RNA sequence: GAUGUCGGCUCGUCGCAUCCUGGGGCUGAAGAAGGUCCCAAGGGUUGGGCUGUUCGCCCAUUAAAGCGGCACGCGAGCUG
RNA sequence: GGAUGUGUCGUCGCGACAGCCAGGAGGUUGGCUUAGAGCAGCCACCCUUCAAAGAGUGCGUAAUAGCUCACUGGUC
């Protein structure tokens, strides 16, 4: 799990999904766990 | 380009969308005002080197080319457009803009194609055969070929304005 | 196909930069056998669009 | 967007008030919704309309939509889980109806089933959950599976049918 | 980067942009939308980092030298006038103003070239097109 | 017509950018032992040599020997 | 700075699109650089068969392979 700033897609497998208030990105790639929280 | 109201006070012009313009020639120097999205879609295509149909509020075709257009700072959307109304014979020194077709002969062996000037002022264009664009070869150029004007096909009926030996485009040297 | 190239046209590699400097020049003829030795690696289907095959492999190459 | 929506004779939907009662064979199963999205079954088969079509009514559509073929087929033939036991010296009972684990843990981890839940062994290398309510089928067979995640070395643990589960590996 | 040579010292003031145009010496253009100052290393910033994603060409236009030199602290105290002549050169720069331009490349090429020059920049910075003709 | 100055001792309390204890994600995480990040201030956070020291180095250990504030806390409380 | 959070105006184009079943090149192991083939980097990005498979997207190995996409048909 990666928290940054700037969350944006690394690949083509990257979806950004908008759960309680903040930003999350699921991928089959765990590495690109990107979270602004 | 239906144009209609033409009054001094643009105050019914900017809330909406609509842009300020001028028309003249030399007798009448009438007021305009175009709408903004009816000039943000034909001035893309003749741009400065194709006349338009303006047809004033009450039934007035008056035949028009665009001259020189100010740009609104910070925002892409223009602001001020000028006209000049094509006279026939004679009228004013139109620019045309330069394109490049053909891949050259400089651009496979490592270097690159830059045109030095990309539009270019001619004297007499003549009315109803306005040159809209200009194909120029650009396939003999090899590395540190420069290409003048004095080089470039005319459309026929026209004259060069620039200077003679005016390098119009250029195959730089890589890196 | 590229072995039969530098061992017609003697080519000892190749050529870094096919776009500014190349290597040889060959002629159709050396082509005719290269297609009559390698047919069924060869769909190509009669005459000319074989021939038009290797072409394409010696253009990308420096001839 | 959903509209078609399969009914049988089993099934009797009730949509009365805010409770839409539903009974079956398998068991009567109650599912609650919206008041402001209309439903109701028109002649034989059953749809789903929506009084405005922008966004926060038809992401309720579907949704009751869905949640309703899920009593449906959930009353008329159910819902059964099939998990898998890989690994070495891993295995389960059977306590009367409670899956009783047992899997590299020193002691075997108790499971008991909820209201309306029932396990199964086929073998003691299988498992197998059965139940009525397709949301506790799932939300107890889940248990079972967070007992032991897959390892991506050797994939153990709970896994379904096949799992695709790819080894990373030491080494 | 900076001057040959020049008076030294200047003073400060942020009016709206002047000789600043949508295009020329190419075919794309990067147009700031907020004024500041671009300090010269901000500017090698840019022209590097543009280099490395440009391998051959050289088509990458700067025309907005610093001519603009800026005082600076050099330790402590306030007994004292003019403190710290040779510090960092700065080019002003209004929203409109173009600061830079590339061509011979692609679109793609050319949005990824604005946007790593863009991230270095004490503003905010839009990319642009052609269909301009003012003067020439 | 006065807001006693450094350090120490004494007595505490608070924040979280967590030194160690707990609960997680990822790993170039096999295991073990680590790295990094996220959550979390309940409690703990040793004894000595040199120096006024604050620091820091060193000895011997520890899960750990945290980083700041409170007038660089505290002299109508003590040392000087 | 970042994001399928919404409301309201605009600009490009399209029996789709997503999904599901099936197919995936033969030239080729392109030429070249190196201890050494869609996917380190130089260069190109040509031809043929076809209702059709772009010498090419990502993951991967010391290269290989393999898993897929762009492109085609069918079922709603
Ligand atoms: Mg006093
Ligand atoms: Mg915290
Ligand atoms: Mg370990
Ligand atoms: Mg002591
Ligand atoms: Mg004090």
């Amino acid at each position: 799990m990666k928290v940054r700033s700037s969350v944006k897609k690394m690949c083509d497998n990257c979806k950004v999904v908008r759960r309680h208030g903040r930003v999350l990105v699921i991928c089959s790639n765990v590495k690109h766990k990107q979270r602004q929280g | 380009m239906e144009l209609t109201a033409k009054p001094r006070t643009p105050k019914q012009k900017l809330d909406e969308s609509m842009i300020a313009a001028v028309a003249y020639n030399k007798e009448n120097n009438v007021s305009f005002a175009l709408d903004r999205k009816a000039f943000d879609r034909a001035f893309r295509q003749q741009s400065t080197t194709g006349l338009f149909d303006i047809t004033v509020e009450g039934g007035e075709t008056f035949p028009a080319l665009v001259k020189a257009v100010q740009m609104d700072k910070r925002k892409r959307a223009p602001i001020h457009v000028d006209f000049y109304m094509v006279t026939y014979g004679e009228p004013v020194e139109v620019s045309v803009p330069v394109h490049t077709t053909g891949r050259s002969q400089g651009e496979v062996q490592g270097g690159l194609v830059d045109i030095v000037v990309h539009n270019l002022q001619i004297v007499a264009p003549g009315p109803r055969r306005i040159p809209q664009e200009l194909v120029v070869d650009v396939t003999k150029m090899n590395i540190g070929d420069h290409i003048t004007a004095g080089d470039i096909k005319l459309p026929e009926g026209c004259t060069l304005a620039a200077d003679p030996e005016l390098t119009v485009v250029s195959v730089l040297p890589p890196r | 196909m590229s072995y039969l190239i530098r061992k017609a046209a003697g080519i000892g590699k190749g050529s870094s930069t096919p776009n500014k400097a190349k290597v040889g020049k060959l002629n159709w003829d050396q082509v005719l056998e290269i297609a009559k030795t390698k047919m069924p690696d060869l769909n190509a289907g009669s005459v000319e669009a074989a021939a038009n095959t290797v072409a394409g492999t010696a253009r990308s190459m420096g001839v | 967007g959903k509209q078609p929506i399969a009914v049988p004779s089993g099934v009797t939907v009730n949509a009365q008030d805010g409770v839409f009662k539903v009974k079956g064979p398998k068991g009567e199963l109650t599912v609650p919704y919206n008041t402001e999205l209309t439903v109701r079954q028109d002649g034989d088969q059953l749809l789903v309309e929506r009084p405005s079509d922008a966004q926060k009514h038809r992401a309720l559509h579907g949704l009751t939509r869905t949640l309703v073929a899920n009593a449906v087929k959930g009353v008329s033939d159910g819902y059964t889980i099939n998990l898998e036991l890989r690994g070495v010296g891993f295995r389960a009972k059977l306590t009367g109806k409670a899956l009783e684990m047992n899997i590299g843990y020193s002691h075997p981890v108790i499971i008991e089933p909820p209201a309306g839940v029932t396990f199964a062994v086929p073998e003691p290398t299988r498992i197998d959950v059965s139940g009525i309510d397709k949301q506790l089928v799932g939300q107890v067979a889940a248990n079972v599976r967070k007992v032991r995640k897959p390892d991506a070395y050797h994939g153990k643990g709970v896994r379904f049918v096949g799992e695709q589960i790819a080894l990373k590996a030491g080494k | 980067k900076r001057t040959k040579f020049r008076k030294q010292f200047r003073g400060r003031m942020t009016g709206d942009a002047k000789g600043g145009d949508y295009v020329a010496f190419g075919d794309y253009g990067l147009i700031a939308m907020e004024p500041a100052w671009i300090k010269s290393n901000q500017i090698e910033a840019c022209r590097i980092v543009m280099s490395r994603h440009f391998r051959r060409g050289g088509k990458i236009y700067i025309r907005i030298f610093p001519d603009k030199p800026v005082t600076k602290k050099p330790a402590e105290t306030r007994m004292g006038k003019g403190k710290g002549a040779v510090e960092y050169w700065v080019s002003v720069v209004k929203p409109g103003r173009v600061m830079f331009e590339v061509a011979g490349v692609t679109e793609e090429q050319a949005k990824e070239a604005f946007r790593l020059a863009g991230h270095k920049l004490p503003i905010q910075t839009k990319m642009v097109k052609r269909e301009v003709y003012d003067e020439a």
